């Protein structure tokens, strides 16, 4: 067993991280109080489940999680909410006044204040750990402390953790939710320190999962709980292989073993389902060649864009519930006879199943309904770089008048790192479109 | 359709399919950007005390 | 705790800082005396960003009440909510202004402006996390004119990385009490040029024209306008005030509405303005608030282009139905909204409406439109100055001609960078 | 009212639908870089796609199929029309065709070559590609390669249809639209784009009367309009001409074999560029160009995705454009045959 800490930075990313640490404890049977009466090693242990829960000697489960906010208020919630008894002071960050969605402010002005502390904390996490794997990072792309400080923290974990992984959870922005104008130059800004030091990174875009959520749940206006129950969902399928027995994805290493052949293009497309809403008594069960199916609609993925128009490089398959490999390949085998699946020449044409049987958690009171299977594709395909282009082009809207530059260039952020940020995207879109045309 | 490596245990399995084969910065020079970025703005609030001293 | 402290300067800045505080008093459940009786805890979340807790469980509004006379301010303690401000905050002299920046800013301020910098600094000490300032006052004036710009710039000195956001009052000759305002307005506009980072720009023509053609008062006073300003405060600052994620305090709204430093003079709007009972739909009230009847500040919107813009719905409304009005309005109206800052407009919603109405929207447009509100004061400006009339009142406190001309230079120059990116 | 954006100057189609929209006085133009349009006349060349309907509260259509141009390209048709099971390589209405490179085929196309030499069967052979105005009609297999030196090769129809009087030959050009829907519309209306010059099958070199190109015909022929006007024959002369000529309609002995070739070429590729499930929706009109034989078969030439249409028939088109495909999806306050699938 290797252990792994989440570090949650900024409102996204902390309301995210609340949101899943409560999924996980009520997958795990851990109530809030921290008690696990299924865990018979009282404690200590090296089972799964540890990997991301340490224990004392009262059996109480404690998340290995740092939340770091610039501004205590979101943090003040968590300290609390349901859940307060699963933290302890130690592990809850926060400052008396934010970055103002502004990167070079959460970066340099503010990040050079409390980049110690953070370390701190997160070094007392590592000095339990008997076997650390590395850290997943949830944060925002548009927020000041969530893009600023995240790549000043993403740099010195390299330092401090070398050969530690880093995985990253990104909210890619949008408009229907976002905050701030200048997004699109926190996110580029963010991206372009951060690429070097993260190995695998799901970008979540607001815009699929505020649509999903008003469409497949009937939600007429989202908010971020809405949004955030259905992100953990997502997260949970993914980080399950690190949190049950298994043989697929089991440690951070094997995410970029199987989803990320080229270091740069570390950004595996998410798509999951199915998405059924609790507000109707009964609902057909969808099968596996349904769930499997939807794992091909645009309007499912966690970033709209079409794989049709794109090569892919990798693709795996995480199941939740009630079912067989039989029907797995029975469904692939239909689906790639009527779908337009083009892989890159370099690259084998196939699928790494996993399926854990216990099916999807719901949130009690929550907006999913509970489903006796469900499925999380992760695919590392070029057609994610239209995610790109979209964020490139109102960044160059806005620099070429130089538009809120100022604001950048007032907290001791020279103006050559806007350009230099800009040319490593077009990189990154050049490369894209050389793998994938 | 090739299924490979195929693991089975408790609470699930997995394998693989094959439908076709193929065809950092330093500490201290982390610490220099950090510092040359206040030190811009502590020049550029200097010169704002300049001004407003005029 | 991000508390915001509020300086009101002169004639007019007390008595329109008088009527602000009256009002967010009563949507927070205050009392004259300091005591809450409200039924919602919305009401006290946000409370300590203007105001401080005393003991007793009293709310002592975070303000400072500055001027160079005492009848003013004497009648705001004796006004309706006179007693609520801390009586130590009263800062005042006795000589007077007479309508001239040069003894606002020169001499009678000088001699006073540092007797408020001490109480200023006395509430930024008790401040958990300062986040900046907010001054009201006119421009075409003395005291809040040449003393509030005075006090600005000190302010800055002494506290260089916080906001500054001020309610200035721009003189118009169809509501004027001397012909010298134009001089008084001009040299004040090149002080909030540099020294400010949001201003809203009320214009006291457009006041008059609301009260006049829509509010149908035949003979609008002083206390007319005034009611149009308190409304508009208070919208202007619900984000502030209140829970909410959108320009949720003075830095993030900032960032959200200055793409350039000097270009940060905002149009404020309001809706409904009824001159009553009859209920207004979300459709109303978004054509309403971008009308230019609805403007504060007197320049059409349909000569410029709008930089960026913030909207504020109160009132338990649909929220759905907000969204589609919004985007309806920039969909249809997409020219007016500048396209190399992509979804510049941003909208919020508190669900406590305004005292009096069911639901109500305000509007903060950084539009370049406002350029006409410049050049209209230029325009005043030079006619006087060309003829060098009534500058003896000037020259007499110290002041040299050279001082107007580099006045008149950056007025000039900002009306040219307006112009440059509303092409 | 809705908006409009319009980003391809050049086209004479969508200059028409531009002008017809703006005459409804319910469709407004935008600037061609404004974001917030319904609907967007796309330039031919890198389309945007990846921008297309991310504007909340705006349903966005285009008037392009992102994906098309597998069918509109000389070399991606021919690999098209072989690779795909529903085509396949035994397809009879596609002439034979061969992909050459300056993968590669140029041993298949020999080995196929020195078949019909032997046989004595005719081996005449033309060579184009997608960067002509220049091709080259040869019965000699080494000149085509030295041409080239992306290409390809089909067999030359060695016995056209030709009309009389003139021995001439000819094409049709079928304009074939298809919606949001993925419903196939086929333009009642036609044009036999018709060469001047008697059919001389004796020297490939004078190409007058070989290429039936309109350009072609306006410049290097010396009967320009001397049949017909411009050298453009429509449905109603044509179908009168098989009738009294040759005792049939232009129904029964070519026109079921274009709708059969139009359905099997779009329903190939509607898998791969359907919008039906996308975040924007997507139309687009294509120009079909077909050869008819002696024996009255009919053989698909090529597929154009930025066709323009005859100088008569663009008003009833365009018309019909803004009815089928754009007011279909923003609705206002049969010129087409529908292709059913
Ligand atoms: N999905 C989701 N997105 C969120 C949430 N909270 C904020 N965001 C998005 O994050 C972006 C703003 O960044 P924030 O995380 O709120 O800002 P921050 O990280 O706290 O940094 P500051 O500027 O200091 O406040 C916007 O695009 C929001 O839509 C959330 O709870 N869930
Ligand atoms: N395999 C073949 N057999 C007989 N004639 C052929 C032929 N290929 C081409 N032609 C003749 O040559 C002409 C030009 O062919 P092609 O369509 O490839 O060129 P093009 O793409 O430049 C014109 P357009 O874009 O309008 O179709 C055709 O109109 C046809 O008359
Ligand atoms: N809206 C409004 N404007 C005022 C009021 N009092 C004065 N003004 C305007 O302010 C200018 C006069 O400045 P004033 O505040 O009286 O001078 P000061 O006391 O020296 O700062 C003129 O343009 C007046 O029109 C008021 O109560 N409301
Ligand atoms: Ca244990
Ligand atoms: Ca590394
Ligand atoms: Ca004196
Ligand atoms: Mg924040
Ligand atoms: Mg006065
Ligand atoms: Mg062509």
């Amino acid at each position: 067993m290797r252990e792994c800490i989440s570090i949650h930075v900024g409102q996204a990313g902390v309301q995210i991280g609340n949101a899943c640490w409560e999924l996980y404890c009520l997958e795990h049977g851990i109530q809030p109080d921290g008690q696990m009466p299924s865990d018979k090693t009282i404690g200590g242990g090296d089972d799964s489940f540890n990997t991301f829960f340490s224990e004392t000697g009262a059996g109480k489960h404690v998340p290995r999680a740092v939340f770091v906010d610039l501004e205590p208020t979101v943090i003040d919630e968590v300290r609390t909410g349901t859940y307060r008894q699963l933290f302890h002071p130690e592990q809850l960050i926060t400052g008396k006044e934010d970055a103002a969605n502004n990167y070079a402010r959460g970066h340099y002005t503010i990040g050079k204040e409390i980049i110690d502390l953070v370390l701190d904390r997160i070094r007392k996490l590592a000095d339990q750990c008997t076997g650390l794997q590395g850290f997943l990072v949830f944060h925002s792309f548009g927020g000041g402390t969530g893009s600023g400080f995240t790549s000043l923290l993403m740099e010195r974990l390299s330092v401090d953790y070398g050969k530690k992984s880093k995985l990253e959870f990104s909210i890619y922005p949008a408009p229907q939710v976002s905050t701030a104008v200048v997004e699109p130059y926190n996110s580029i800004l963010t991206t372009h320190t951060t690429l070097e030091h993260s190995d695998c990174a799901f970008m979540v875009d607001n815009e699929a999962i505020y649509d999903i959520c008003r469409r497949n749940l009937d939600i007429e206006r989202p908010t971020y709980t809405n949004l955030n129950r259905l992100i953990s969902q997502i997260v949970s399928s993914i980080t399950a292989s690190l949190r049950f027995d298994g043989a697929l994805n089991v440690d951070l290493t094997e995410f970029q073993t199987n989803l990320v052949p080229y270091p740069r293009i570390h950004f595996p497309l998410a798509t999951y389902a199915p998405v059924i809403s609790a507000e109707k008594a009964y609902h057909e069960q969808l099968s596996v060649a349904e769930i499997t199916n939807a794992c091909f609609e645009p309007a499912n993925q966690m970033v709209k864009c079409d794989p049709r128009h794109g090569k892919y490089m990798a693709c795996c398959l995480l199941y939740r519930g009630d079912v067989v490999p039989k029907d797995v390949n029975a469904a692939i085998a239909t689906i790639k006879t009527k779908r337009s699946i083009q892989f890159v020449d370099w690259c084998p044409t196939g699928f790494k199943v996993g399926i854990n049987y216990q099916p999807p958690t719901v949130v009690p009171g929550g907006d999913l309904a509970k489903v006796q299977r469900a499925v999380c594709m992760l695919s590392n395909t070029t057609a994610i770089a239209e995610a790109w282009a979209r964020l490139d082009h109102k960044f160059d809207l806005m620099y070429a008048k130089r538009a809120f530059v100022h604001w950048y260039v007032g907290e001791g952020m020279e103006e050559g790192e806007f350009s230099e940020a800009r040319e490593d995207m077009a990189a990154l879109e050049k490369d894209y479109e050389e793998v994938g045309v | 359709m090739e299924v490979i490596e195929l693991n089975k245990c408790t609470s699930g399995q997995s394998f693989e399919v094959i439908l076709k084969p193929p065809s950092d910065p330093s500490l201290e020079e982390i610490q220099k950007k950090l510092e040359a970025a206040e030190e811009r703005r502590k020049y550029q609030e200097a010169e704002l005390l300049k001004h407003l001293a005029e | 705790m991000r508390e915001i402290v509020h300086i009101q300067a002169g004639q007019c800045g007390n008595q329109i800082g008088a009527k602000f505080w009256e009002v967010i008093s009563d949507e927070h459940g205050i009392d004259p005396t300091g005591s809450y009786h409200g039924d919602s805890d919305l009401q006290l979340e946000r409370i300590n960003v203007y105001y401080n807790e005393a003991t007793g469980n009293k709310y002592v509004p975070r303000a400072i009440l500055v001027d160079l006379e005492p009848g003013t301010m004497d009648s705001v303690r004796s006004g309706p909510f006179g007693q609520i401000f801390r009586p130590d905050n009263f800062v005042f002299g006795q000589s007077g202004a007479g309508n001239n920046w040069a003894k606002g800013h020169y001499t009678e301020g000088a001699e006073l402006v540092d007797s408020v910098l001490d109480v200023v600094r006395k509430e930024s000490e008790s401040c958990d996390c300062l986040q900046g300032f907010q001054l009201t006052h006119s421009l075409g004036g003395g005291t809040g004119s040449g003393m509030g710009t005075l006090l600005i710039s000190k302010i800055r000195e002494e506290y260089p990385d916080r906001i500054m956001n001020t309610f200035s009052v721009m003189p118009s000759p169809k509501v004027s009490d001397t012909v010298v305002e134009p001089y008084n307005a001009t040299l004040s506009v090149h002080q909030l040029v540099e020294n400010t980072d949001e201003t809203y720009c009320i214009d006291n023509e457009a006041l008059y024209d609301i009260c006049f053609r829509t509010l149908k008062l035949t003979t609008p006073t002083y206390g007319d306008l005034n009611h149009l300003v308190s409304a508009t405060m208070s919208g202007v600052t619900t984000c502030l005030r209140f829970p909410g994620q959108l320009n949720a305090d003075l830095r993030k709204l900032a960032v959200n509405m200055v793409p350039f430093p000097r270009l940060h003079f905002f149009m404020p709007g309001f809706a409904p303005l009824t001159s009553q009972y009859r209920a207004l739909t979300v459709p109303e009230l978004t054509q309403q608030m971008f009308d230019s009847k609805n403007m504060m500040a007197a320049c059409d919107p349909r000569h410029g282009r709008y930089l960026t813009v913030a909207a504020i719905f109160r009132g338990r409304m649909s929220m759905k139905e907000v969204d589609e009005q919004m985007l309806n309005v920039q969909n249809k109206n997409s020219s007016y909204f500048v396209e190399w800052i992509p979804n510049n407009v941003k909208t919020a919603v508190c669900d406590i409406p305004p005292r009096g109405l069911k639901m109500s929207a305000t509007f903060i447009g950084n539009s370049t439109a406002i350029q006409e509100l410049f050049k209209r004061i230029s325009e005043q400006f030079t006619a006087m100055f060309r003829r060098k009339a009534f500058l003896h009142w000037y020259t007499g406190e110290g002041m040299d001609e050279m001082e107007f001309t580099e006045a008149e230079s950056n007025m000039n120059d900002l009306v040219s960078e307006y112009q440059q990116y509303q092409d | 009212m809705y908006t409009f954006v319009v980003r391809d100057e050049n086209s004479s189609v969508y200059a028409e639908v531009s002008r017809l929209l703006l005459a409804t006085g319910q469709w407004k133009r935008l600037r061609k870089d404004n974001p917030r349009f319904n609907l967007m006349l796309g330039e031919r060349n890198r389309l945007p796609f990846g921008r297309l309907g991310h504007e909340p509260g705006l349903v966005q259509l285009v008037n392009y199929y992102r994906g098309a141009d597998k069918l509109c390209r000389k070399a991606s048709l021919v690999k098209l029309i072989k690779t795909s099971p529903e085509l396949s390589e035994s397809c009879t209405w596609f002439p034979e065709s061969y992909v050459i490179y300056p993968t590669d085929e140029r041993e298949v196309f020999l080995a196929a070559y020195n078949r019909r030499r032997e046989g004595r069967e005719g081996n005449v052979w033309i060579a184009k590609s997608s960067a002509g105005a220049g091709i080259l009609i040869s019965s000699e297999a080494s000149e085509l390669l030295d041409f080239i030196d992306v290409h390809v090769i089909q067999k030359y129809l060695e016995k056209p249809l030709l009309l009389e009087p003139g021995h001439r030959k000819f094409d049709i050009r079928s304009w074939v639209l298809v919606d949001h829907l993925y419903n196939i519309y086929l333009y009642r209306e036609g044009v036999l784009r018709t060469s001047s010059e008697p059919y001389n099958s004796a020297n490939f070199q004078d190409k007058t009367c070989h290429l039936t190109n309109h350009c072609i015909q306006k410049e290097y022929s010396k009967n320009y309009g001397r049949y017909e006007e411009g050298n453009e024959m429509f449905f109603e002369e044509f179908n009168q001409y098989l009738m009294d000529a040759l005792n049939t309609t232009l129904e029964n002995s070519i026109l079921l074999q274009i709708k059969h070739i139009i359905r099997s070429c779009l329903m190939c590729i509607e898998p791969a560029i359907s919008t039906k499930h996308l975040h924007y929706q997507s139309f687009q009109l294509f120009g079909f160009d077909f050869m008819v034989d002696e024996e009255l078969k009919v053989w698909l030439i090529e597929v154009n995705g930025a066709p323009a249409c005859a100088q008569k028939l663009y008003a009833e088109l365009c018309q019909g454009i803004v009815d089928v495909a754009i007011s279909s999806v923003f609705p206002l306050a049969s010129i087409f045959i529908k292709l059913h699938h």
